[PDB]
């Protein structure tokens, strides 16, 4: 539905500035 | 950034669409006069209205701060529900109103019992089915990425469908509408007066970007369906509760009555 | 006591032109809808004109339009129908009817002479 | 009619001898009553709710 | 003959009028003007009896106070135990234009009529338990707009064929009958001793009449149009009616004239039940509104508003004890406010 | 005392059961007025559809009263048949009576091979829209269409959309048709939407 692709989105998107900052740092 | 300007714009479309719909409701239930098998319906769809936009309040909360819990998989699983059982509701709605104009002689008036089983029943057995396949299948934190779109598809599949069951029992209202307008018992003004009436009440801004996949074109479907569309259920208190001259006529006769 | 006494009618010539009151007592004149009705010898009662309450808002029969002309004096209490071009079918004993109840539109005053509300009548002979 | 105009004259005539006593009279014995029956009127007078069976 | 035997009568009927205008010294206002007032009184929905399928027409309370009959155009005559809100029956009928109710003073049976023209007596009290149509009295040329029971074998209905009559129900033949009505009767009210009993009907005439002799005594003329109802005072020395002129007045039987009207210009809906309370100080009067007034019937000043049913008031009706007001409406609900 | 209550809230419990098998029942039948041994009901049944349609027989011609027990009726059948202009101030009254300010009027005019009652008939010509039957002149056709828009120039003069008249030609089939146009017609009138 249109919230479940918000939450998709919105999720995947606090997770990719997770990852992409952890592998920042230690790179 | 964009998912912030969204996710602050919705929590304003569904509180000003919860303010608005309890006092709906209240209106409702408080005058005894406009307590019909329609009214009953609306107070159904009133009702999951506002367990979406508390289930989104929740949900924004336990998934961001604004840690896998099994309080996610719990409010994902009352997040799927309170929001499968509203796309069901603007579906029931407009099956109501389908089966009084089609089936207008021997109605068998059970149907109201049965929508309650389809209302807040067939979530119940969608959101069921989808909750324990990712526990046997696919278990990702709290599960909102929804990666597996088969897993994803059992709760895509039910809302989808009720948007192209919705949309044909819309254009059947509406072709059974001009009958009665093209009849010799202002035609164009008061046909487009009356679809803007039952656009907000059967969902059919839904269907613009239903059928369509999520990444063709994702940043005008959010601020539309969620940013815009998520004052459906303030349309539809103003329009459904508010503005009718049967409930307003209520409000009057117990002002003078005061 | 509701007593719709009329006067006027009598004998005139085919093409002449009578003036049939009614004197209206018992009742609040200004808010009742008055009648005319007819009763031609040999046969039932038939509507003739009427008047709302409001001053002006009047109707006929097809076969007195044009000639007759209803009219009443809510300050004198009453009612009314100035009769011209007198046909010779058009004679009858002319009744001053009165619409049952009050600050309404719709009137059952044609009931076979069992109407309360209702005069005498005054022969018109032509 | 001549047969059921004849009804209207002997009814008047026998409506027209009644004894008819002055309203100072017939009246003053209307309040008289509802002053001798005031205290048993549970709607006029506000009724206890232990006597009121409606509660 | 009909030349003078017409105009006769008119001078007949004007001194009947300045014999009436001799008798009028003090107005009833005039009179009551010193006693102090009721206020406002509020009464409120205590029971709210709900199960009819159609507008209810009558409502008749039981002698007891307890139980009440109430007829609707569904075709069912329902008992319901006010108290406890409880059906008692739910008598079914064979014609669903039942435009009255009565129930005996014995609480044995009751009675319903409308426009079949027939008044079937329904026998509650039988032996296998059940309810059932006892006698069908078939007399009338005219819908049935009134019922009320004298004895469990007396009952005089008002018709819609301006005649009303006494019956014999374990005969089922009239033995009477009255007439003098120009207009369909509408309704009427047994006196207290049950000897008299003055009836209202469409030609804006109300008449008291003899049970026995069955003539008519009086016939009093005030109203302007077709009056709706009528009700004793519990005196038994003056009765209310109620019209469609949107006013009520307070006849009275020794004095042969109107005493007072309760009329306001805010109200041009008729009346359609008119009641007594059991001091005879209030006049409960339904109307086509569906706010119900009372009205102080000594100062003609309006104490009280009854305005919940939401449709037209059919039926309207005090306790014997006058404990409770039961009122009937085309909303399908009967609502007790004590 | 508990126990006598207990069987008294056990015949409301019968009763309630009763009163619900009758609901249904109830709204299945569809009343009609038949307007023109105190009535007379005729029970026709159109594609398993209850009709009572209620003939007022030994009724007297003063109708200012037992006509507002009518009102909750689906539609008044008003069969017309100077006995012309009296059917025009009757439909005028139904049409213009509070009570029946919500009920439909179906329409019913007998007709066979009117300017002496009505003289506009001679300035009268048949719309061109009118489509007769074969079978007769077109002249009696310029008649029967005169009559229908004498009684429409009554049924659209008042009325914001409430109640509606369905002039016909002459049977059951015409009724269940007209009787579905006023349902349908009154929940798009509950729902707002026209």
């Amino acid at each position: 539905h249109s919230d479940g692709i918000f939450t998709d989105s919105y999720s995947r998107y606090r997770k990719q500035m997770a990852v992409k900052k952890y592998l920042a740092a230690v790179l | 950034y964009y998912y912030l300007s969204v996710k602050a714009l919705y929590t304003v479309g569904y509180s000003t669409s919860l303010v608005t719909l309890t006092t709906a409701m209240v209106i409702l239930c408080r005058f005894r006069k406009l307590h019909c098998t329609r009214n009953f319906i609306h107070m159904n769809l009133f009702v999951s209205f506002m367990l979406r936009a508390i289930s989104v309040f929740i949900k924004d909360w336990i998934l961001y701060a604004e840690i896998s819990t099994v309080e996610c998989k719990a409010v994902m699983v009352f997040f799927h529900y309170c929001v499968v059982s509203n796309y069901f509701w603007l579906f029931i709605e407009g099956l109501y109103l389908f089966t009084l104009l089609v089936e207008t002689f021997f109605p068998e008036r059970r149907y109201f019992y049965w929508y309650t089983i389809i209302g807040w029943g067939t979530p119940t057995v969608c959101v069921t089915v989808w909750a324990t396949l990712r526990l046997y299948f696919d278990d990702t934190g709290c599960w909102d990425m929804n990666d597996s779109t088969a897993l994803w598809w059992v709760i895509k599949g039910p809302v989808v469908g009720s948007i192209m069951v919705n949309f044909v029992l819309f254009i059947g209202i509406i072709v059974i509408l001009v009958q009665k307008l093209q009849s010799p018992d202002s035609i164009y003004l008061r046909l487009a007066r009356s679809t803007l009436l039952l656009i907000p009440l059967f969902g059919i801004h839904y269907t613009v970007f239903a059928f369509s996949p999520e990444n063709v074109s994702k940043r005008e479907r959010l601020v539309f369906e969620l940013g815009l569309g998520s004052f459906q259920g303030f349309v539809v208190a103003v329009l459904y509760c508010f503005l009718n001259g049967e409930v307003q006529a209520e409000i009057k006769r117990k002002w003078r009555s005061w | 006591q509701v007593q719709l006494q009329e006067s006027g009618g009598g004998l005139v010539q085919p093409g002449g032109s009578l003036r049939l009151s009614c004197a209206a007592s018992g009742f609040t004149f200004s808010n009742y809808k008055m009648n005319w009705v007819r009763q031609a010898p040999g046969k039932g009662l038939e509507w003739v004109s009427d008047i709302s309450q409001s001053g002006a808002s009047i109707s006929y029969t097809g076969s007195v339009k044009g000639r007759f002309t209803i009219s009443r004096d809510n300050a004198k209490n009453t009612l009314y129908l100035q009769m011209n071009s007198l046909k010779p079918e058009d004679t009858a004993v002319y009744y001053c009817a009165r619409c049952p109840a009050p600050f309404t539109r719709d009137c059952f005053d044609v009931t076979s002479t069992t109407y309360a509300y209702r005069g005498q009548g005054t022969q018109v002979t032509v | 009619s001549i047969a059921q105009a004849r009804k209207l004259v002997e009814q008047l005539k026998m409506e027209a001898n009644i004894d008819r006593i002055k309203v100072s009279k017939a009246a003053a014995d209307l309040m008289a009553y509802c002053e001798a029956h005031a205290k048993e009127d549970p709607l006029l007078t506000p009724v206890p709710a232990s006597e009121n069976p409606f509660r | 003959e009909l030349d003078q035997l017409r105009q006769e009568a008119e001078q007949l009927k004007n001194q009947i009028r300045d014999a009436r205008k001799a008798c009028a010294d003090a107005t009833l206002s005039q009179i009551t003007n010193n006693i102090d007032p009721v206020g406002r009184i509020q009464m409120r929905t205590r029971r709210t009896l709900r199960g009819h399928l159609a507008k209810i027409y009558a409502m008749h309370w039981g002698t007891d106070s307890r139980l009440l009959v109430s007829a609707s155009q569904d075709g069912k005559l329902i008992i319901w135990d006010s108290y406890t809100t409880n059906k008692v029956h739910a008598i079914p009928l064979r014609s669903s234009w039942v435009m009255t109710c009565a129930y005996a003073p014995s609480g044995n049976y009751v009675a319903c009529g409308g426009l079949d023209n027939i008044c079937s007596i329904y026998n509650l009290k039988t032996r296998e338990g059940n309810v059932r149509v006892s006698r069908e009295l078939a007399g009338h040329t005219g819908y049935l707009s009134c019922c009320r029971f004298l004895d469990d074998n007396q009952i005089v209905t008002s018709s819609g064929d301006t005649t009303c009559a006494l019956w014999d129900i374990e005969t089922g033949q009239q033995t009477t009958t009255f007439t003098g009505h120009t207009g369909d009767v509408m309704s009427l009210s047994l006196a207290p001793d049950t000897r008299l009993f003055v009836s209202g009907a469409c030609d804006a005439s109300a008449k008291l009449w003899d049970v026995r002799e069955g003539m008519c005594r009086q016939t009093f003329t005030g109203h302007e149009s077709d009056i709706n109802a009528i009700c004793f005072f519990p005196n038994g020395n003056a009765f209310a009616t109620g019209s469609d002129d949107a006013t009520c007045r307070l006849f009275d039987l020794r004095a042969d004239q109107e005493l007072m009207t309760y009329s306001h210009d805010n109200i041009i809906c008729g009346i359609t039940s008119v009641s007594f309370s059991k001091s005879g100080r209030l006049l409960l009067a339904g109307y086509d509104d569906f706010n119900c007034n009372v009205w102080d019937a000594l100062k003609a000043d309006r104490a009280g508003v009854l305005a919940g049913h939401d449709n037209r008031v059919s039926c309207l009706g005090v306790t014997d004890d006058g404990m409770a007001v039961a009122t009937g409406s085309w909303d399908s609900f009967l609502k007790i406010w004590n | 005392q508990r126990n006598e209550e207990k069987a008294q809230r056990e015949a409301n419990k019968k009763i309630e059961k009763q009163l619900q098998k009758d609901k249904q029942v109830y709204r299945a039948t569809h009343r009609l007025l038949l307007l023109g041994s105190g009535i007379f009901e005729t029970k026709f049944q159109v594609d398993k559809v209850n009709f009572h349609m209620f003939d007022v027989g030994g009724q007297r011609d003063e109708r200012r009263k037992w006509i507002q027990c009518f009102n909750d009726v689906t539609a008044i059948i008003f069969v017309v048949a100077n006995r012309l202009q009296e059917a025009l101030k009757l439909f005028d009254s139904i049409w213009n009576n509070k009570w029946l300010r919500d009920t439909s009027v179906i329409l019913f005019l007998n007709k066979q091979d009117i300017e002496d009652y009505f003289p506009e008939f001679a300035r009268y010509t048949t719309p061109e829209d009118a489509t007769p039957e074969p079978g007769e002149d077109p002249r009696v056709t310029r008649a029967k269409y005169f009559i229908r828009d004498e009684f429409l120039r009554i049924s659209t003069a008042s009325g914001d959309g409430r109640h509606y008249c369905y002039p016909h030609f002459t049977n059951i089939r015409r009724v269940f048709n007209d009787c579905r146009d006023i349902i349908q017609r009154m929940h798009l009138r509950q729902y707002e939407l026209l």
